[PDB]
């Protein structure tokens, strides 16, 4: 069985520029385990990502959280990239302040 | 209120590419606090809430033997699995097991379980009197037999009703101030403008602990659980959640629709709006 | 904390 992943991708606080924050990818209800997940700060990997919270939902898909220390600025974009055998290409959410 | 320790365990194959992967994650409630990971660098149990570092070195050795004993384990159950399903050495499998238990407020055992999946389908469960098991296909029939005859359900109730449930307390104890808090939801509602002349309405609920929660959005008294989108609540990075809740409604008619936020943290429920 | 799991 395969299921593919949902993508969300989220401040810890609502956004104020230049004060500090987390950026959060939490990677969803994905089935077989095996995923690459990397945040992207204005196109490029950001280095120092803590993978935590990897669970399993009643019907066993995978949940993990991906999230970094960050300081959001106007002109910053940010990103969660995500491989996984589901799906053709990789997928990428990025960020909405204003949602 | 109630507690509850859980281990989530995964154990998968990658034939062509080394050993298994595999790893343990534990839990107090909602809170990571120690995990397992054999792909780390140096691959030790480690402590993942602030707290834990009220344990000596002796638990992390003993927690990490443990583990290890484990990883080897599940490493021979997996080749044992493609024996019993008639699977080819070439393609990768997971095993998952939940493990653990729930105490009351007054740490007494209210709930013991233990659940294996095989590639993300049931394959054998503790049952609630902690004595038999529920086999979902042949193949785990195979281990039923087994473990009756090892008397596994009474070592694994030893487990759940002694050790499970005295850690719990402790964990409890010792992370007292991180793990009964509570904080409390701040919300706010967002706008978007849709084609049709219609708008959709986002509930946010921010920075709460426990991660229990109900949002709601109302019309005239009456829930709108069937119109709502939502997400799952979900982790923050540093120890509380988030959710959110939106529905979509007429342009001009906005200021009809509430939404309410239940939680510990909140004696009475948050009513809001949307603040043009 | 954790059990010592049982092979299947």
């Amino acid at each position: 069985i395969q299921k593919t992943p949902q993508i969300q991708v989220y401040s810890r606080h609502p956004p104020e520029n230049g004060k500090p924050n987390i950026l959060n990818c939490y990677v969803t209800q994905f089935h077989p385990p095996h995923i690459e997940i990397q945040m992207l700060k204005n196109g490029k990997k950001i280095p120092k990502v803590e993978m935590s919270d990897m669970s399993f939902s009643k019907d066993w898909s995978f949940y993990i959280l991906a999230h970094t220390e960050f300081t959001p600025t106007e002109t910053d974009t940010y990103a969660c990239r995500v491989k996984h055998d589901s799906m053709a290409e990789p997928k990428t959410v990025y960020w909405d302040r204003d949602m | 209120g109630p507690h509850s320790l859980r281990y989530f365990v995964t154990a998968v194959s990658r034939p062509g590419l080394g050993e298994p992967r595999y790893m343990e994650v534990g839990y107090v409630d909602d809170t990571e606090f120690v995990r397992f990971d054999s792909d780390a660098e140096n691959p030790r149990y480690e402590p993942r809430a602030r707290w834990m570092e009220q344990e000596g070195p002796e638990y992390w050795e003993r927690e990490t033997q443990k583990a290890k004993g484990n990883e080897q384990s599940f490493r021979v159950d997996l080749r044992t699995l493609l024996g019993y399903y008639n699977q080819s050495k070439g393609g990768s499998h997971t095993i998952q097991v939940i493990s653990g238990c729930e105490v009351g407020s007054d740490g007494r055992l209210l709930r013991g379980y233990q659940q294996y999946a095989y590639d993300g389908c049931d394959y054998i469960a503790l049952n609630e009197d902690l004595k038999t098991w529920t086999a979902a296909d042949m193949a785990a029939l195979i281990t039923k037999h087994k473990w009756e005859q090892a008397g596994e359900a009474e070592r694994l109730r030893a487990y759940l009703e002694g050790t499970c449930v005295e850690w719990l307390r402790r964990y409890l104890k010792n992370g007292n101030a991180t793990l009964l808090r509570t904080d409390s939801p701040k919300a706010h509602v967002t706008h978007h403008s849709r084609p049709e002349d219609k708008v959709t309405l986002r509930c946010w609920a921010l920075g709460f602990y426990p991660a229990d929660i109900t949002l709601t959005w109302q019309l005239n008294g009456e829930e709108l659980i069937q119109d709502m989108e939502l997400v799952e609540t979900r982790p923050a990075g540093d120890g509380t959640f988030q959710k959110w809740a939106s529905v979509v409604v007429p342009l001009g008619k906005e200021q009809y629709y509430t939404c309410h936020v239940y939680h510990q943290g909140l004696p009475e429920p948050l009513t809001l709006r949307w603040e043009p | 904390a954790v059990y010592n799991f049982a092979t299947m």
